């Protein structure tokens, strides 16, 4: 089924089974990044929490300290650092991308060609929003993940 | 965007213009030659800089001349 | 019209015919509940002011890494605990 | 035939034909005249 | 004020199974350069964004890229299949420039109805150096 | 050491013929050539030089091939394009045949 | 402290320097007046 | 201008991402930026003087500081043979305790890197004996740079601001450089070691709170204003001196007894008075020659409209030059970096044999580390020479104004003088390659009596015209008998012979075929980068494939694939592989160096004299040889202090063979690849979010090459000063 995209065989793409299919897209379409309806401030803190515990993965376990006493703090404090810094990233994009106030530049059009509403996500409010879940999401996600590592050290591999 | 200019020694073969692939270019009658016509560049915003112009034009160094210049978008080729 | 058989060049629809399309951007409404949605509101409304964010974010991370460098003792980091052990003569006596 | 002494006089198959000769020149001269650094005759 | 633009209507477009080659962003924000032509039969022919399409009998319609794409099609065209073509630039506001010919007319013809710029009327060695339009926006070649 | 191949006393390049072994100063080769005549069960020079001359003879062989098959009696277009049988040459008769030679060679 | 200064100022311009340098000249290549 | 670029409205207005590039590398065209003149030209100029003077006394106080605060200057300054300087303290959180306990030198209580810059010994033969001397020098620097930015800020306000009138004047500010800035310069320099550098070395330390008190000398000045000079030469430091206490020390302060001090094996800091003090006098006598305010004085226009010589050889002579110079920055730039090049060269080359410094002498690495610094600085201050000449005869060259005169009979030869630096080049790499070659066989062939060893008769004959008996030419200062021996027979030519003569020192090395044959590599490097420089200035303008040059500018890639092809043919792309074939001249000059040195250190010189006529005895016994202590940095089994120089060496080579990726490949495959990217990019879920601001783009041809460049320069060097570093490190001789 790898008809073109939309069946515009001159737009740049495909909708070959990886990108526009029942399980796929479904999948793609249901997760924070692509909520266009919620605000973005959920959205963020779903995806924060997420990159929280997917960072503090490889800091405890693969690191400088992780041998030792300090490994599953300091990578946790690591990984809350890489946080802050995506954070940091997240906002100087949002500043530089689009300004204070325009309309969001995200397509007010969908597959079934509805005039949808466009994402408010695109705009300064809407990505500062997004850029403060991040942030929150993803230093709870990293103590979070400190937390189950102290208290459910017993059942994860530690090797 | 680039600055394409025409000079006057140029005999109207119609090679510089043939071989641009951007429609930069186009003959214009003239009083200075056998063949009474002339290459102008109205188009220098298309213009990318190939010199396939340049390239085609048989006079004793030129007289078609591409001058590299503000790279805008389309000057640059991007499809993107 | 975009519709019509083997036309993509509905002049008064550019979005379907530049290719503006949401291609997975559901409109689908809040999955989430109210609730934690009115906490998450409320505890990260704090940082929606993407500038004062930025100077909370640099300033505030500059301050916990020179702390962290500077109560760190020796024992998480070999470059301060020091040489603890003697110095080895160079080459030609020292020099 | 014309068009082989044509062929023989073309730039490569004359160049290693005098490489050749000289270079066989040069080859007997240092077999006979071998380990040579200084030219003795009248020094 | 002899020729006047085309207007290209709702075309139907060739038979392509779609490539990775076609429109990006730069149509969503910027323009696409559609181009039209007339074919006598439903003949294959090369796209320029890679891949073998079928050309339908009658008019035709594809928005590519940009310039060179469109350009290079119908040069192809012109020259292996011997058919008129024109094609056109679509702003994302929704203007439709018209460009190819500019006077009904190839940009071989020196057809009169064009005004000649981009014309120093000199040889190429009499521009003057760069000192002598130092600090000065002409460069060396506008005097 | 398998040697193959000596220079000739000129200029000091001589050196580079040395004690391989065998009592006899040459180059070290690293082709294998050794082995292979070994494996073909050579045990001989004469073997080699009759190898030589029929390699030599089969050079020809294949110059006046070419010079056949272009100037006297060149293939046309519908030879080269029958594949299928150029295949199963290929296959049987050249692959299969020359196995089952090497094969007899080998027993 | 002085042994202690360069714990502090190292972490501080090697990391951070690069974090206010790098961000507000990203922001001053994406600008517009 | 609208977006970063506020000096260019094309890049400002240009939506890929060229426009940040070229707003780094344009940024200092300022005679390229957009909307200004010859005032806010010459007025940015002045400005960024002032910053590049701040920066640099701003980067000695930091050398000063960190040696005061992180170094052991203290305890160099007692046993200076036996004690390790200290550059700075290194505090790089990824060390492992391995690490921190091999970095510990020079007697610290924590990890360190070595001064290999000779600051140390520098500071300690002026002066400078404690750490508080050191802290206020550094203090007094930084206000010397808050005190140049404050400069150029004011400088810039429209109350103070110059006008091209000012800058152009040429005469003034000749006359007012030689005088103060060289003559009472180094006039205070003596003044300094006078009254503190060399009573620091007889002994006593003379602070600001006691150089008013302390005579320099003990019959003040009446030797001076009563003509009778000659009491400031009475008792030289007789040649039982201990640099830093005044057993076997004088009271003389000027002297030209010459040669070089018995204990720290270099120059006398009396004679360096005395030098100081008389180019001062020449100094202040030359900077009273231009005209002026006050009627009298020399026109240098006029110097140059007389300088035409009867004949027609020179054609119209200078005229016209005084009018093409003054206007043009870009000729005074090359002329600048002319003289400059060549002197930091005679740096290098003085430094290494004359040392000035106590102590720099017998230690062995900064002595390579500063002779190969200041060469390859001279040898990037040389091609930017000359690519500032092609910037000179492309932009601010006028044909009318310069008619017939010596800058333009100068182009009309071009050819000429092209062909015959190419016979010159082509000569000196064909024979001396030819040469090493020929030595290589005869080696391979176990022959090596049969190579081809040229013994350099002319370098031994000016060695042997200087005092060094080791040839017997006996020639003008080897024959006693020679007036010119007779002349300084009692003044220098003692100390100078038992100088030269001694063959542990490093001035004037005995020299061998290898020497020559190395000699003549240098000068088909030389010859070489001259080749491509000249021919890309003398092009600049134009040729017969590229007449209108000139209206493309310095820098611009190509001129397309039309009439055969033109890669290349900027006179930038003549800098270009200029700059390759200088890296390799110094890269030449330095293995000559070092190795010979290396070899004089460690007492063979036989090794250099044997193994230096043929390549292979350079790949073995200098690069494979001396590399041994240097790769086995880290080992699978720990490390040493060496892993710092492993790491850099392994890091430069790394770049410098990212250069060949800048090089080798061009502009069109990366393109393609980026639009693949882009195409990915703006398919790819979750990514289709962001969206780049700036259209990414290949670097443009010029850019990449720029680009390989750089990181094929910075590989050479900092490779080269790895392996220098820690060969002369590892052993120290
Ligand atoms: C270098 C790779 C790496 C490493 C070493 C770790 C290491 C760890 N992960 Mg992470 N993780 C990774 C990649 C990695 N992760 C990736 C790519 C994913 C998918 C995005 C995850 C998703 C993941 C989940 C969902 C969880 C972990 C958890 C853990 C911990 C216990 C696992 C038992 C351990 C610290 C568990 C935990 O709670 O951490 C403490 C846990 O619940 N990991
Ligand atoms: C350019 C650099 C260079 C130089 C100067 C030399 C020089 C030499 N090499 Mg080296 N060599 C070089 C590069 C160089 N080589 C390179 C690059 C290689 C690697 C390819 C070698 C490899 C090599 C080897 C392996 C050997 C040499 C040897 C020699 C010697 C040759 C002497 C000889 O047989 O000539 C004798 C003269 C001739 C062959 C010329 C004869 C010309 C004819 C007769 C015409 C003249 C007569 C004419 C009629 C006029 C008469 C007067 C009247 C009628 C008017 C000489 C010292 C050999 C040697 O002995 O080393 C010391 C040797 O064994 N070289
Ligand atoms: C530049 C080209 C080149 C050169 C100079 C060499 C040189 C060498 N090869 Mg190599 N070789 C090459 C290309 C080359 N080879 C290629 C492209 C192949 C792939 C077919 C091989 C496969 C190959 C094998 C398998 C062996 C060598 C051996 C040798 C050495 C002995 C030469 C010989 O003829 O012994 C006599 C040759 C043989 C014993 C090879 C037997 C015949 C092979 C297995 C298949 C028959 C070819 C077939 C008709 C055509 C391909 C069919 C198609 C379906 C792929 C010598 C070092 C031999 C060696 O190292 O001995 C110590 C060895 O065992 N080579
Ligand atoms: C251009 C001159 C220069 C250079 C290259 C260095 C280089 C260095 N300094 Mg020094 N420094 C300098 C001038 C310089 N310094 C001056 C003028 C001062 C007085 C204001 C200092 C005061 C200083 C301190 C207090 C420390 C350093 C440190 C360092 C190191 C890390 C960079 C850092 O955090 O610096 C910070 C420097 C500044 C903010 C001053 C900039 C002016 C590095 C080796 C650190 C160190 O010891 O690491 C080993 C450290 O703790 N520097
Ligand atoms: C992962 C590899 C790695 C990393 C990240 C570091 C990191 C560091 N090392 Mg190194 N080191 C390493 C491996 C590494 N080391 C290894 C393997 C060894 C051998 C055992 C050493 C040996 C070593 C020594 C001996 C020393 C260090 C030092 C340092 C510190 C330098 C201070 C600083 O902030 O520099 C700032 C960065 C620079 C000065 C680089 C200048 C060039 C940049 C690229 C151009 C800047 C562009 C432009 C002008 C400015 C715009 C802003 C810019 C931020 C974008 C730093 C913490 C020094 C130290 O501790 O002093 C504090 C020191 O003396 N290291
Ligand atoms: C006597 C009066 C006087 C003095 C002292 C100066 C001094 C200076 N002027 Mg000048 N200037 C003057 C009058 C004077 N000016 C007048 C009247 C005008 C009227 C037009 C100008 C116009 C002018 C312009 C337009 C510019 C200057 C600049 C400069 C600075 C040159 C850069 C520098 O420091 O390198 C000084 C270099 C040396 C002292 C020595 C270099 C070469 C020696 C021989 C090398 C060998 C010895 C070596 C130093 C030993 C080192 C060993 C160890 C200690 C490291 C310097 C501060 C430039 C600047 O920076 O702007 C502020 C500049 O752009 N001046
Ligand atoms: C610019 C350089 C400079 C400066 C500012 C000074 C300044 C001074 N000198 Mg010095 N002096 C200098 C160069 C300098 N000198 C040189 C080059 C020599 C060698 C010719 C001397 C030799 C000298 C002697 C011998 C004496 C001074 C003395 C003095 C002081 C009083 C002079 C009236 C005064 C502090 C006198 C003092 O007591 O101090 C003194 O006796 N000077
Ligand atoms: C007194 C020293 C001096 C001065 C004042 C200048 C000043 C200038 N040079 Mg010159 N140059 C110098 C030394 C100097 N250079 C040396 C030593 C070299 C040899 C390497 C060159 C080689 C050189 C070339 C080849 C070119 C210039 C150009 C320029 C101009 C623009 C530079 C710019 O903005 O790039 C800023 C550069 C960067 C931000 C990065 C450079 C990359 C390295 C790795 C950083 C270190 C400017 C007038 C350009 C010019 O005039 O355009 C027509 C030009 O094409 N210079
Ligand atoms: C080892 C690498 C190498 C070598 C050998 C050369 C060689 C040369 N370069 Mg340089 N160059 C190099 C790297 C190198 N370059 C790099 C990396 C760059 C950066 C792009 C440049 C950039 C550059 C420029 C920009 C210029 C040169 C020039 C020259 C020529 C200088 C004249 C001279 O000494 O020639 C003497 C001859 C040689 C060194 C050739 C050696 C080979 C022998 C003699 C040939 C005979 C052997 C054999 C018998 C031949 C048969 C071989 C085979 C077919 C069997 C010469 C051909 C200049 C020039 O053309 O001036 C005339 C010039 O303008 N080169
Ligand atoms: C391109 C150009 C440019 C640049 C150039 C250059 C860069 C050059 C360089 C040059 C150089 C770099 C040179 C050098 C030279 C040197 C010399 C010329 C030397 C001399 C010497 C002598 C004469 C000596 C003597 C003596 C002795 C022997 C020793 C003892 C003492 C006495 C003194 C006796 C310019 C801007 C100008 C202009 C334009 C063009
Ligand atoms: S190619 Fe040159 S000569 Fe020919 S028509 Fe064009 S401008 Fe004139």
């Amino acid at each position: 089924v790898v008809q073109p995209i939309n069946g515009d065989p001159f737009i740049g793409s495909l909708e070959t089974p990886v990108t526009s299919s029942p399980l796929i897209a479904w999948y793609l379409s249901n997760l924070p990044g692509y909520r266009t309806a919620v605000n973005p401030l959920l959205r963020g803190v779903e995806v924060g929490l997420a990159h929280g515990f997917f960072l503090v993965g490889p800091f405890v376990k693969a690191g400088p300290l992780r041998n030792t006493a300090y490994a599953g703090s300091a990578g946790s404090l690591a990984a809350a650092g890489l946080v802050v810094i995506l954070s940091m990233c997240l906002t100087i994009y949002g500043i530089s991308s689009f300004k204070e106030g325009e309309p969001s530049i995200a397509p007010s059009l969908t597959l079934t060609g509805r005039k949808k509403q466009p994402d408010q996500l695109q705009t300064a409010d809407g990505w500062a929003k997004f850029t403060g879940g991040f942030f929150f999401g993803g230093i709870s996600g990293v103590t979070w993940a400190y937390f189950l590592l102290y208290v459910l050290d017993l059942p994860y591999f530690v090797k | 965007s680039h600055s394409v200019k025409i000079y006057d020694t140029c005999i109207g073969c119609t090679q510089c213009v043939r071989a641009c692939p951007t429609d930069v270019l186009e003959m214009i009658p003239w009083d200075g030659c056998k063949a009474k016509q002339i290459a102008s560049a109205p188009r220098t915003e298309d213009c990318v800089g190939c010199k396939r112009c340049e390239s085609a034009c048989p006079t004793d160094f030129l007289s078609v001349r591409v001058y590299l210049w503000h790279e805008t978008t389309r000057s640059m080729g991007l499809a993107y | 019209k975009y519709g019509d058989k083997s036309v993509y060049f509905d002049l008064e629809d550019l979005g379907n015919t530049t290719g503006q399309w949401d291609v997975y951007g559901s409109d689908a409404p809040s999955p989430y509940n109210p609730l934690q949605s009115k906490f998450f509101e409320t505890f990260a409304a704090p940082f929606t002011k993407r500038g004062l964010l930025l100077k909370f974010l640099i300033l505030g991370g500059g301050s916990l890494l020179t702390y962290v460098s500077a109560n760190s003792t020796g024992d998480v980091l070999p470059i301060k605990r020091g040489p603890q052990e003697p110095p080895k003569l160079g080459p030609r006596g020292k020099l | 035939m014309r068009d082989l002494k044509t062929y023989l006089s073309v730039a490569p198959v004359l160049s290693t034909l005098w490489f050749g000769s000289l270079a066989g020149l040069l080859i007997e001269i240092n077999r006979l005249f071998p380990d040579a650094l200084t030219f003795p005759f009248f020094s | 004020g002899f020729t006047p633009p085309q207007l290209d209507p709702n075309t139907p477009s060739p038979i392509f199974a779609g490539s990775t080659g076609g429109l990006l962003r730069k149509a969503q924000v910027e323009e696409f350069y559609v181009i039209t032509w007339n074919s006598p039969k439903e003949q294959i022919f090369e796209m320029p964004t890679g891949g073998a399409a079928i050309m339908r009998e009658g008019p035709n319609l594809l928005k590519l890229a940009r310039k060179e794409q469109c350009l290079a099609l119908g040069t192809r065209l012109r020259s292996k299949y011997k058919i008129t073509y024109q094609f056109y630039r679509v702003f994302p506001n929704g203007e439709v420039q018209y460009l190819h010919p500019k006077d009904g007319v190839y940009p071989e013809k020196a057809n009169p109805g064009r005004e000649g710029v981009g014309l120093n009327m000199r040889s190429i060695g009499k521009n003057v150096s760069p000192i002598e339009v130092k600090f000065t926006g002409k460069q060396s070649y506008d005097l | 050491g398998p040697s193959a191949q000596v220079v000739w006393p000129i200029v000091g390049q001589e050196i580079l013929n040395g004690d391989v072994g065998g009592g006899f100063r040459g180059i070290q080769i690293t082709s294998g050539f050794f082995q292979i005549w070994r494996a073909s069960g050579i045990t001989s020079e004469l073997q080699l030089y009759c190898t030589a001359i029929g390699a030599l003879v089969f050079a020809a062989l294949m110059l006046f091939a070419g010079w056949f098959h272009y100037h006297k009696a060149a293939p046309k277009l519908a030879w080269f394009q029958d594949v299928e049988s150029m295949l199963n040459h290929h296959l049987a008769g050249l692959l299969g045949l020359g196995s089952l030679s090497w094969a007899g060679h080998q027993v | 402290t002085f042994n202690n200064l360069p714990s502090i100022f190292v972490p501080l311009v090697g990391l951070v320097f690069p974090a206010i340098a790098m961000a507000s000249l990203f922001l001053h290549i994406q600008k517009n007046k | 201008a609208l977006r970063f670029p506020r000096f260019s409205q094309g890049l400002a207005q240009d939506p890929t991402t060229r426009r940040i590039w070229f707003g780094i590398a344009t940024a200092h065209d300022f005679e390229s930026h957009d909307d200004i003149t010859e005032e806010r030209l010459y007025q940015n100029i002045f400005a960024s003087h002032f910053g590049q003077l701040a920066i640099i006394f701003l980067w000695t106080s930091g050398n000063l500081f960190h040696v005061a605060w992180q170094g052991n200057f203290e305890t160099w300054v007692q046993d200076p043979l036996h004690v390790r300087p200290i550059a700075h303290a290194i505090w790089d959180p990824h060390f492992g305790q391995p690490a921190v306990e091999a970095f510990t030198r020079g007697g610290a209580l924590g990890p360190v890197n070595i001064a290999y810059s000779g600051v140390y010994q520098w500071w300690y033969t002026i002066g400078l004996r404690t750490n508080e001397d050191l802290y206020t020098g550094a203090l007094f620097l930084l206000f010397l740079s808050a005190l140049s930015l404050i400069g150029g800020w004011l400088h810039l306000q429209p109350k103070w601001k110059p006008r091209v009138s000012w800058f152009k004047n040429a005469e003034s500010r000749l006359n007012h450089h030689l005088s103060g800035l060289f003559g009472v310069s180094s006039l205070a320099w003596t003044g300094h070691l006078v009254h503190v550098a060399i009573p620091a070395s007889r002994g006593e330390y003379v602070r600001w709170n006691n150089f008013l008190n302390v005579l320099p000398h003990p019959q003040g000045l009446g030797p001076l204003f009563t003509g009778q000079w000659n009491l400031y030469a009475q008792n030289p430091d007789s040649s039982s001196h201990l640099f830093g206490t005044s057993q076997g020390s004088g009271t003389a302060i000027l002297t030209l007894l010459g040669g070089f001090h018995p204990q720290t094996q270099s120059l006398w800091l009396t004679d360096m008075a005395h030098h100081h003090l008389a180019i001062a006098i020449l100094f202040l006598i030359a900077g009273h020659m231009y005209r002026t305010n006050f009627g009298i004085g020399h026109s240098i226009k006029d110097l140059l409209e007389a300088h035409i010589p009867p004949g027609g050889r020179l054609g119209r002579g200078h005229k016209g030059l005084y009018d093409t110079i003054n206007n043009s920055i870009h000729f005074q730039l090359g002329l600048a970096l002319a003289s400059l090049g060549v002197i930091t060269s005679l740096v290098a080359q003085h430094m290494y044999s004359l040392p000035a410094y106590a102590f720099i002498a017998q230690d062995f690495t900064t002595q390579a580390a500063l002779y190969t610094h200041h060469q390859y600085i001279a040898g990037f201050i040389m091609t930017g020479a000359f690519a500032h000449g092609a910037i000179f005869f492309i932009r601010d060259y006028n044909p009318e104004q310069n008619e017939d005169n010596v800058l333009a009979r100068m182009l009309d030869h071009k050819e000429a003088i092209i062909s015959h630096l190419s016979w010159a080049s082509l000569f000196l790499g064909f024979h001396t390659l030819g040469l090493y070659v020929h030595n290589d066989v005869m080696l391979a062939f176990g022959t090596p009596e049969k190579q081809i060893l040229i013994e350099p008769i002319f370098a031994q004959w000016i060695q042997s015209a200087h005092g060094k008996t080791s040839y017997g030419f006996d020639v003008l200062l080897s024959s006693t008998s020679g007036p010119a021996f007779n002349a300084g027979r009692s003044i220098w030519l003692p100390g100078w012979l038992n100088a030269i003569n001694e063959n542990s020192n490093s001035l004037f090395l005995t020299i061998g075929p290898g020497d020559f044959l190395v000699h003549h590599a240098i000068a088909l490097g030389l010859h070489t980068t001259t080749l491509i420089l000249v021919k890309g200035a003398l092009d600049a303008r134009g040729s017969k494939l590229m007449p209108d040059k000139k209206d493309f500018g310095y820098s611009f890639p190509c001129d397309g694939p039309g009439r055969g092809g033109t890669c290349d043919i900027s006179a930038w792309d003549a800098f270009y592989l200029a700059v390759f074939w200088m890296l390799n001249t110094i890269g030449w000059v330095t293995f000559y160096w070092h190795w010979k040195h290396i070899t004089l250190w460690q007492g063979n010189v036989s090794q250099f004299n044997e193994s230096s006529t043929y390549l292979m005895g350079w790949l073995r016994d200098y690069l494979w040889l001396n590399s041994s202590q240097l790769i086995n940095g880290y080992n699978p089994f720990g490390m040493n202090s060496l892993s710092v120089w492993a790491w850099m060496f392994l890091f430069g080579h790394l770049v410098w063979a990212t250069g060949f990726m800048f090089l080798i490949s061009w502009r069109g495959y990366w393109q393609e690849l980026i639009e693949t990217l882009a195409w990915a990019h703006e398919r790819t879920p979750l990514a289709n979010l962001i969206r780049w601001k700036d259209k990414p783009v290949a670097l443009s041809i010029v850019q990449a090459r720029l680009v390989g460049l750089a990181h094929f320069s910075v590989g050479y060097i900092f490779t080269y000063a790895a392996f220098l570093i820690a060969s002369t490190s590892g052993k120290f001789g």
